[PDB]
RNA sequence: AACGAGGAAUUCCUAGUAAGCGCAAGUCAUCAGCUUGCGUUGAUUACGUCCCUGCCCUUCACAC
């Protein structure tokens, strides 16, 4: 069985590269990354890390602020593009954070042959911390899973800044780094360090 | 200070605490504060019910974890046996009852307690 | 681990002025600061006189 | 046959700071120190140099001692740890103000003089070497947990906690962490300064202790622990 | 709806056009005989198609796909589909 | 071990702390057990809630 | 120091390595398996780091008694690698197995 | 006279006009190729609509984008919103209105700012 | 000599908002030791709660 919706081949006047008709397609992130086989291994993460909608690229000029839980609707890589921009010199600048995650997205998949968005998912769900405590001394309470991604996304983001701030690394590297060492699991990021810590914290007062 | 249904809790645990008392001292054969307010256990939770404002008293109902509905119910029934406390106050039960039983019954219906089947049985009638 | 000595002022006065090693450079920014202070309160005077 | 390093020259430790989170460390509190400055020339105030002042001020003079925070810093920084580039002072000031004591710092052995340097500190917010190279001493800001090493194990020192071997303890905690010591510098009191910082207390001996032989006796323990010798 | 028409070749292709400009828009290749019948369901979701060779297939006009595929014992000649009811009937060679 | 709970009724008028939430959540494994429990952040029905201890009961927090 | 670079991107470092203190004369990517990089110093082991955890090596060989200045990993055979030191002595490991000692 | 159709995009300043008309497949922006459009970064946000739909709907027409005003995301958004709302013209004036249909549903589906103007018009509270 | 982003305390802020960037005008009061407009890039976090702190209000059916 055949089902044929193109009988001519479709040549244009105006020249398109080769890479432009791939993605014609399928959307892909910057064109190189699907979203086809990425999936949050957490259930209680899903309906709050949003990758179903792919997207060419992370500007999407959206509306998220307006009602309370948008965000959540809002691709993760835009989100952490604009986690990205902070500390008040980079404020205003999304195109340079749209630079940065391309470039650390690149080195993720250079470093690791797995899908880099998929490494992104695994961290975010990974450095959620799952238990907080709230001042009365201290009592232990739950967290909601809207807190844990931006508390998620912020920990990756400050981490990074930190890192690199005044080493030689670049902060495209030391994202790359931090993003595969938190979807790892191992104890050498910054975030998951945080997140063992606030819920051992949380253990104690429980 | 404490708030209503944070009050009835407190109150489901002191008169029905007695109310298991009295009933396996009796079984076997076969506290301060009430005794200084000089109230039974039935009429100390029932007087607690009757403070609560109408107003928050639904609120106050739905803030208890099921382990007092089962101590609610037992109260219900406990009180059955007054025929004098049930007709003062037969609406303000009914009330409460219900409003119990529509909220939590995906979680009642799913115990097996054979116990509690026979309580409800009694209350029923 | 190097070892180092801190530096301080004895018997320090935040209040008082910073001590400068030279004369003529700490002679100066003194006068220079009287003529600030002093002019300022000139024209205050004279304002509040024209008006 | 493991070979050797190829250059066994004496290389200096590296100088531990605020900045550098990641490396094992071993980091003491002297929580509630007695430093405050006035006028009379500013003077640091002392218990008994100044008590018609102090009573005029309404704080009890009983609780006006630096001379133990002196004592707690001399006895640390002239530790073999310091000396092994594995330590690092913090001053929690009853006042609320937070210091952050470089390694490297040599202060004055007399109590006079150092009190001429508090003065300057709490009012300059730094003092800087004598060649001029890096800051030794730098008030910063609270809270102090955000300086504090990332995975970093807090205790205090507490006269009813069970008494414990500081030995036994730093072997069986893990490696990566760091440990953070609270002492009391007061003369006195609640050991509840550090309460809300700190997941757990402990005490070094049965006996009761002075604030700086707690700080000696604890310190060593690490040195052994750690085979810094 | 009135958009599109089905037209079934001798050779074994339907061939989909759209009636308001007479432009081709998809073609189907299942049947290797002649199509004696084709019908579109009153939703314009699941389409049938018959065939000289016995087969009836089952299409998902929307998504165009195979939901499915019977054989009969003998040649369908004829084709009358009722779209209120969702069955129709085909008039075999024996 | 860590359980789910998912949220089915966000409880008002608890007198809680501010910023913390009283929340009646029913566990995924089995449907029925209904447990209430203190919540941090902005949290609505339907949502799922990971719990490290499935016995304790929430208590008001003031 | 064994440092990773952007092929045509100079400016660019990936992942810096301090293999060891003694000269680090071998720095050869395995051929089947991209993501392991195996280094030869000096030092007389021939460390086999991975790419993605650049803080401790996966694995590291030993049994030289000199220098060793020649790396090969033999095709079709990932697990094996050969290792040949100034002893006049070509050396062959298993890293499947746990290895440090040449088969 | 050849059929043709005008539309407009708006982002902030930034205006764009579209004119859509009957020809091979020629796609210009300011009097050059599609493909030469800066912010390099950005250049897939004005791609979207071609991909989206397929190019073989625009391998029958011409497309001339003149922009004006703004920053250069806003003259992105411009172009992008002016180059959909001209192709959904043209289907609609020269071709079936199906087609007009799928490609609304299409461009509804991605991102509706396709066709609709994204104001940010200020609310007092 | 001074300095490497600035302690304690205290103030402000919820979407084209905070923050960054420049270009114009000087409109009878003010403003050039500057003021007011204009466009460009543009976020994080809340959008619940009366637990704390203040301010305020109360004591024509059916059903309650």
């Amino acid at each position: 069985f055949e089902v044929v919706e193109e009988f001519t081949p479709v040549v244009l006047a105006t020249p398109i590269p080769e890479e432009v008709q791939q993605a014609q397609t399928e959307i892909k992130l910057f064109n190189k990354w699907s979203f086809e086989e990425v999936e949050v291994k957490d259930a209680s993460l899903v309906d709050y890390v949003q990758v179903r909608q792919p997207i060419f690229v992370a500007h999407t000029a959206g509306r998220y602020a307006n009602k309370r839980f948008r965000k959540a609707q809002c691709p993760i890589i835009e989100r952490l593009t604009n986690s990205l921009m902070m500390n008040g010199r980079n404020n205003g600048k999304k195109l340079k954070a749209v630079r940065i995650i391309k470039h650390t997205l690149d080195i993720i998949n250079v470093l690791t042959d797995q899908n880099p968005i998929q490494v992104v998912v695994d961290a975010i769900t990974n450095t959620g911390p799952r238990e907080d405590t709230t001042r009365v001394r201290r009592q232990a309470v739950d967290v909601s899973p809207l807190r844990r991604v931006n508390q998620a996304i912020a920990l990756l983001t400050i981490g990074a800044r930190e890192a690199a701030f005044r080493n030689i690394k670049t902060i495209a590297e030391t994202l790359a780094e931090e993003l595969i060492n938190a979807a790892k699991g191992s104890s050498t990021s910054y975030a998951i360090k945080k997140k063992d810590e606030l819920e051992r914290v949380a253990k104690s007062n429980r | 200070s404490l708030k209503a249904g944070e009050r009835l809790m407190e109150a489901l645990d002191l008169g029905i605490a007695e109310i298991e008392g009295l009933e396996a001292y009796n079984r076997d054969m076969k506290n301060a504060v009430l005794i200084a307010v000089n109230k039974t256990p039935e009429q100390y939770i029932m007087d607690t019910l009757l403070r609560i404002r109408m107003s928050q008293l639904e609120d106050a109902l739905m803030v208890m974890p099921f382990s007092y509905v089962l101590k609610f119910l037992k109260f219900i029934d406990t009180v059955m046996q007054n025929k004098t406390l049930l007709h003062s106050h037969l609406p303000l039960i009914c009330k409460n009852l219900f409003f119990i039983i529509k909220f939590n019954h995906k979680e009642l219906v799913s115990q097996k307690n054979e116990e509690l089947k026979l309580q409800i049985n009694r209350v029923k009638t | 681990i190097p070892t180092h000595a801190p530096k301080y002022e004895e018997n320090f006065n935040p209040d008082k002025k910073s001590y400068d090693p030279d004369r003529t450079r700490s002679e100066i920014n003194k006068m220079k600061a009287q003529l600030k202070k002093e002019r300022k309160f000139t024209m205050k005077e004279i304002r509040k006189d024209a008006k | 046959q493991k070979a050797l390093p190829a250059s066994l020259v004496p290389q200096a430790p590296p100088v531990l700071t605020s900045k550098d989170k990641i490396t094992k460390r071993m980091i003491v509190v002297l929580a509630m120190a007695s430093l405050e400055t006035h006028k009379i020339k500013y003077v640091l105030l002392n218990c008994d140099d100044h008590q018609g002042l102090l009573k005029k001020m309404g704080r009890d003079i009983s609780e006006a001692r630096p001379d133990i925070t002196h004592q707690c810093l001399l006895t640390l920084l002239d530790s073999p740890i310091n000396k092994a580039g594995k330590l690092q002072v913090y001053i929690q000031t009853s006042r609320g103000i937070l210091i952050e004591v470089n390694p490297t710092v040599r202060i004055p052995r007399t109590f006079k003089r150092f009190s001429g340097l508090m003065v300057q500190l709490l009012h300059k917010l730094s003092i800087r070497s004598v060649n001029s190279e890096e800051k030794l001493l730098k008030v910063i800001k609270n809270p102090i947990t955000d300086h504090l090493p990332t995975k970093c194990r807090k205790v205090t020192l507490s006269f009813d906690a069970p008494v414990i071997r500081v030995q036994d303890y730093i072997e069986k905690l893990d490696d990566d962490e760091s440990i953070c010591v609270f002492v009391g510098a007061m003369a006195r009191g609640k050991d509840n300064f550090a309460d809300e910082y700190v997941d757990e207390k402990v005490g070094l001996s049965n006996y009761p202790l002075s604030a700086s032989v707690a700080c000696s006796k604890f310190c060593h323990g690490a040195e052994d622990a750690w085979n810094i010798l | 709806c009135g958009n599109f028409g089905f037209i079934g070749s001798s050779n074994g292709s339907i061939t989909i056009y759209n009636m308001q400009s007479g432009i081709l828009r998809k073609k189907y290749k299942l049947h290797k005989r002649a199509v004696t019948g084709i019908s579109l369901d009153g939703m314009n979701r699941k389409m049938v198609s018959c065939g000289l060779d016995g087969i009836v297939g089952f299409y998902d006009f929307n998504k165009s796909t195979l939901l499915g595929k019977l054989k009969l014992d003998a040649p369908i000649t004829a084709m009358v589909y009722h779209r209120s009811s969702d069955l129709f009937a085909l008039a075999l060679d024996d | 071990p860590v359980t789910l709970a998912k949220v089915i009724k966000v409880l008002g008028r608890t007198g809680s702390r501010g910023g913390v939430t009283q929340v009646r959540v029913e566990f995924l494994e089995d449907t029925s057990r209904t447990i209430v429990r203190n919540v941090k952040g902005p949290v609505r029905e339907n949502d799922i809630l990971v719990l490290m201890e499935s016995e304790r009961e929430a208590r008001r927090l003031r | 120091l064994v440092s990773v670079y952007d092929s045509y991107n100079p400016r660019t470092i990936l992942l810096s390595i301090n293999a060891s203190t003694h000269p680090t004369h071998v720095t050869k990517f395995h051929t089947q398996d991209n993501k392991i990089l195996a280094t030869a110093s000096d030092d007389r082991v021939t460390r086999l780091w991975d790419i993605s955890n650049a803080y401790e090596p996966q694995l590291e060989l030993t049994g030289a008694t000199d220098y060793v200045r020649t790396l090969s990993f033999i095709p079709a055979a990932p697990h094996l690698v050969a290792t040949g030191s100034y002893d006049g002595l070509i050396r062959l490991y298993d890293t499947r197995s746990s290895g440090s000692t040449p088969i | 006279a050849v059929p043709s159709v005008q539309t407009f995009g708006k982002k902030k300043s930034a205006t764009a006009v579209a004119h859509v008309k009957a020809g091979k497949g020629l796609i210009k922006v300011n009097g050059s190729p599609i493909t030469l459009v800066e912010p390099e970064i950005l250049r897939f946000k004005v791609y979207e609509p071609l991909l989206l739909v397929g190019l073989d709907k625009f391998s029958n027409i011409d497309i001339r984008v003149r922009v004006t005003g703004g920053g250069h995301v806003s003259q992105v958004y411009a172009i992008r919103q002016a180059i959909a709302k001209g192709l959904v013209a043209y289907h609609q004036k020269y071709v079936d209105e199906q087609s007009k249909n799928e490609l609304k549903k299409a461009f509804t589906s991605y991102d509706r700012t396709l066709l609709i103007a994204d104001s940010r018009r200020p609310e007092p509270k």
